[PDB]
């Protein structure tokens, strides 16, 4: 009589495949990246260079003028809430602590700091979030830091090599 | 400093997809447009505006993405995703005789980033009586406890439901709610001699 | 003598536009309105929020560009869309403009938490539709 | 109305979650209020004049490091900066009317 | 920099009744009553009476956020009479057009 | 794991594609998460922390240190009442509310005392 | 699990102008006469909101200036759809969906019997 | 060449530009191949994909466009190339 079929499964990409990813490509189409108005079209790969490190610039000073000053874009409106809206933290979140606050200080003139307040308060400095971040910021201090834990501290040996 | 660049309206062919150029909504570019519309009140001995800094052409909004043929291919390579309606289901009869039970919904929408509707938390309940299994007493009863909630001449139920921000639990509510009235119509309490 | 937003006529050197000399009895004849959103309308709440938004997003534009509007701003907002529909006169370098346009992009999208993408109309001198 | 609608009655708003036993009018705006929004907690009572001060030192510390161009309040400070010149600034704390 | 007083006075009433609600809801679900005895009603108003003022939703006065204006004010828009007609002939209202009929 | 994020930004970096038109513009905002989910609803998000019917209903398994006949008895179907038609409060903030009335009934016993019936 | 069949559901769309609606109504007709929907069309009736303010500041009260609040109403009628097809009919408008325009989506599923409705005894 | 089309944003563009000198390059070699393999119809086509879609030509690139055109007779368009060139 009434058949019930199932019901089909699909997330954001097989309707955006459908919709978007089923048309053809323009002839003449300069880069979609910048604008459409005739004055400013890339003519040369130096205004197109240019475009896009201006565009990067602007994007870092307003990243940095964010962080400058948080207490400026706290205040939301929106409802489903987007995970990229929100600045990153720099300072620590622990003072009586050793391996968490060391953690604290080196993931999120830090990596020193967070090296000195391990050795001060008697952290043992695992070899995550720790030497690859001393070796990516500073190469002879860093050797000189892995040296002093593998002296001061004998856990892992094979990560640490 | 100072230059000048010429437009697409010269520089574009004639033999080219109109989908391919303005995809999404945009809001008018004198650009890319090679039609020289010409929108506005003129005066009585002067030309009126054409498209380059015409004002009315960037508030109205333009409608040249939707190409008939774009529309035609977006509608075809949409048929992955749809569901054939069942020949068992074509006359209204059938449907009320087979599936007596309508649910509506309500579903608005905001003007910006607010999603959340105050006025979409109603649910209401419509099932024809005329199907179920109702005697005399029992339906009797479930009138009498109904009260206005129930047309007497189309006899379909009609039952306002909305104590909860979901709508699938103002959905379960409900059911329990004539589960419970259905349950009532067969029973007799102590005060129901004395009617 | 009832005055609004219309331009006052002198002599014959004031280069007015389209948007400056229309009287507001033409706004629904032979003008227009700036914004569109579905606030307005009867029986839709988020209205005096979003009055708010528009005419602080008019304020940072006109204060961040010194003279560069020739005209005025036309906002859509669709859902969770904030177009913007500005004009920039052909007097400085386009990697400035494209600067100012990434970073104008950026503080909208973060702080009106909405995705923004601005569009552009380049043009040679100021509008200017009469001699009013 | 006799006992047997009472009963019907009392039935119901068991039933459809309102109040079964009979009460008074007083009453009643307990279940009324609690049935609905406060007045001191809609979602445009208190939202109703926002953060002013947040906008307004947005536009100051964006006046200071020159990405707004406040012509309002540098016509301010040029008129305050006359003044000054002119012979009449502003005194210093603790100094005027015994002077 | 803000220059006006009632302004800032009336958001500080509108923060601190928003800050005490249940308090003020609960106190007023315990005075409508018929029931419970008189003794209750009274100690209730005696600690309503007793809180510190700038704190009730009757003070609340409905101004404009642009103009904070005491007497005629909508609240549609959450502003004034002439701030609506000015901005409605500049033309930022879609749809609120001069009436012609 | 300092070196996935590296072999990660190596992969975003490598992977990476120019603009062409509007369509990869709105889908590069959709998976960045910038516009709603599809057939938009008035459920996402705001769940009522995934609580059902029965919890916003069926209130009388939070009423213990209550008698059962009495104008007591009577306020607190009342107030349970009028918890119950409220679909802006969640069930938590009612129970909060009905524990608060509870403390503040134990609190002033002697009142209920004199008031010639027993308090439970 | 099983799909959700609909019976009937109707898009309200409210503008302010009618060009616009009336383009959108005739490219909503198109796409349900391309794909097999077979829908209608009617109009109800308009509201307009007139009200009247002051027009100077002091005692200007016999020079009154009012205003309107034109919300024209069109409204369709789509019948014999299922779950799939209805969902990718919203797709198609809400991804077209002018910024002057609204939506009130009101769909009508279908449901047999629950499981205490025959013959259930608590 | 027909492997490294097929292979570069046909399917996916990830391997088909890692930066910009490297893709002008590529890009430069691909309309010289396409000016010196075929006749003049894949030179314009490659022109109006390569020239006209990522940014200007080079100098060898242009000089092998316009001996290209040149040998096939098509001197109509040699002054918006001498200004991209510029
Ligand atoms: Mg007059």
């Amino acid at each position: 009589e009434v058949v019930i079929p199932k019901k089909k499964t699909w997330d954001k990409v097989a309707v955006l495949q459908a919709l978007a990813s089923t048309v053809n490509r323009d002839t003449t189409a300069v880069p979609y990246v910048f604008q459409d108005d005739p004055y400013l079209m890339p003519a040369s790969s130096l205004e197109s260079r240019s475009f896009l490190l201006a565009k990067k610039s602007g994007e870092n000073v307003a990243k940095f003028i964010i962080n400058s000053y948080p207490k400026y874009f706290q205040k939301d409106i929106a409802e489903p809430h987007i995970p990229c809206l929100m600045p990153e933290y720099f300072e620590p979140q622990i003072k009586d602590i050793s391996e968490a606050a060391l953690k604290e200080r080196i993931e999120l003139e830090p990596s020193t700091d967070y090296h000195f307040q391990q050795t001060g308060q008697s952290e043992a400095l695992e070899e995550e979030n720790d030497e690859t971040s001393r070796r990516k910021a500073g190469t002879w201090r860093a050797k000189n830091n892995a040296e002093r834990i593998f002296s001061l501290m004998p856990e892992k040996n094979e990560h640490s090599y | 400093r100072r230059k000048a660049l010429p437009p697409r309206t010269e520089k574009m062919a004639v033999d080219q997809d109109w989908p391919s150029v303005y995809p999404v909504a945009a809001p008018f570019k004198p650009s890319a447009v090679p039609l020289p519309v010409r929108m506005g009140y003129p005066v009585k001995k002067g030309v009126p505006m054409a498209k380059e800094g015409n004002l009315e052409l960037l508030k109205i909004p333009n409608f040249l993405h939707l190409t008939p043929v774009a529309i035609k291919k977006h509608c075809e390579a949409l048929k992955d995703f749809c569901t054939e309606w069942p020949a068992a289901l074509d006359s209204d009869e059938k449907c009320e005789k087979h599936f007596p039970i309508e649910i509506d919904s309500t579903d608005y929408v905001s003007s910006g980033p607010s999603v959340r509707n105050p006025r979409a938390r109603v649910v209401v309940l419509r099932v024809k009586l005329s199907s179920l299994n109702l005697d005399d007493h029992a339906k009797k009863k479930l009138i009498k406890l109904v009260g206005e909630r129930y047309c007497k001449t189309t006899d379909v139920l009609t039952i306002k439901t909305d104590r909860c921000p979901l709508r699938r639990q103002n959905y379960d509510y409900a059911v329990y709610l004539l589960t419970v009235l259905y349950h009532e119509s067969w029973n007799t309490e102590e005060w129901e001699k004395s009617k | 003598k009832n005055r609004a937003a219309r331009v006052r006529v002198s002599k014959g050197d004031k280069p007015v536009t389209y948007e400056e000399a229309h009287a507001p009895h033409y706004i629904a004849h032979r003008k227009g309105w700036l914004s569109l959103h579905t606030g307005n309308l009867d029986g839709e709440d988020h209205a005096a929020e979003r009055t708010v938004e528009d005419v602080f997003l008019r304020k940072f534009m006109w204060g961040t560009f010194p003279g560069c509007l020739a005209d005025q701003l036309v906002l859509k907002r669709r859902g969770n869309q904030l177009e913007i529909c500005a004009v920039v006169l052909r007097q400085l370098s386009p990697h400035k403009y494209y600067f100012l346009v990434g970073y104008s992009e950026t503080l909208l999208s973060y702080f009106y938490k909405c995705p923004v993408r601005l569009h552009l109309q380049t043009v040679p001198s100021k509008v200017v539709y009469k001699y009013l | 109305l006799s006992e047997y609608a009472f009963r019907m009655s009392r039935l119901s708003a068991r039933l459809f979650g309102e109040v079964t036993r009979p009460t008074n009018s007083k009453s009643m705006k307990v279940v009324k209020l609690f049935s609905e929004l406060p007045l001191a907690k809609k979602k445009e009572t208190y939202d109703w004049y926002p953060n002013h001060h947040t906008y307004a030192e947005l536009m100051q510390t964006l006046r200071f490091l020159g990405l707004y161009r406040d012509e309002h309040q540098d016509f301010m400070d040029e008129q305050k900066r006359l003044k000054k010149l002119r012979g009449k600034e502003k005194p210093k704390k603790g100094e005027g009317k015994r002077a | 920099h803000y220059v006006d007083w009632r302004m800032w006075r009336d958001v500080k009433r509108r923060k601190m009744a928003y800050e005490y609600a249940d308090e003020r809801l609960r106190i007023n679900s315990l005075r409508k009553n018929t029931i419970l005895p008189k003794i209750l009603q009274d100690v209730a108003d005696e600690e309503i009476a007793a809180l510190p003022r700038d704190s009730c939703p009757v003070r609340i006065r409905n101004r404009c956020v642009m103009t904070s204006r005491p007497r005629g004010v909508k609240r549609r828009w959450r502003l004034s009479r002439i701030v609506f007609r000015h901005l409605a002939d500049h033309g930022q209202l879609s749809g609120i057009q001069r009436a012609t009929w | 794991s300092l070196w996935d994020v590296e072999f990660a930004k190596q992969l975003a970096t490598v992977n990476e594609q120019p603009l062409q038109n509007g369509f990869e513009e709105l889908i590069q905002w959709t998976k960045e998460g910038k516009l709603w989910e599809f057939p938009i609803n008035n459920e996402a998000g705001f769940d009522d922390d995934g609580s059902e019917f029965h919890e916003h209903i069926f209130l009388e398994k939070h009423l213990e240190s209550f008698p059962k006949q009495g104008p007591i008895r009577h306020f607190m179907e009342l107030v349970t009442c009028g918890l119950s038609k409220n679909p802006y409060l969640s069930v938590k903030q009612k129970v909060e509310h009905i524990e608060w009335f509870r403390n503040y009934f134990n609190e002033k016993k002697d009142i209920l005392k004199e008031s010639n019936i027993q308090f439970n | 699990e099983p799909d959700i069949l609909y019976k009937r559901l109707s898009v309200l769309v409210k503008g302010h102008d009618k060009a616009v609606l009336d383009s959108y109504e005739y490219f909503a007709v198109l796409a349900a006469k391309e794909l097999g929907i077979s829908i209608k069309v009617h109009e109800p009736p308009r509201k307009i909101e007139r009200f009247t303010l002051l027009q100077s500041v002091h005692i200007y009260k016999k020079h009154r200036v009012q205003y309107e609040m034109r919300t024209l109403y069109r409204c369709l009628e789509l019948e014999h759809l299922t779950g799939s097809t209805a969902d990718v009919y919203l797709e198609y408008i809400q991804r077209n969906l002018p910024e002057g325009v609204a939506m009130e989506v009101t769909k009508t599923q279908l449901e047999q019997l629950p499981e205490h409705i025959k013959e259930p005894i608590w | 060449a027909y492997q490294v089309h097929g292979l570069l944003k046909t399917g996916d563009n990830w391997k088909f530009i890692g930066p910009d000198q490297h893709r002008n390059f590529y890009y430069s070699k691909f309309f010289d191949l396409i000016c010196l393999m075929e006749q003049i119809d894949v030179t314009l086509k490659w022109y109006e994909d390569l020239i006209p879609s990522a940014y200007f030509p080079h100098s060898q690139t242009m000089i092998h466009l316009l001996q290209a055109l040149d040998v096939a007779n098509r001197l109509e368009v040699i002054p918006k190339i001498w200004k991209d060139s510029k």
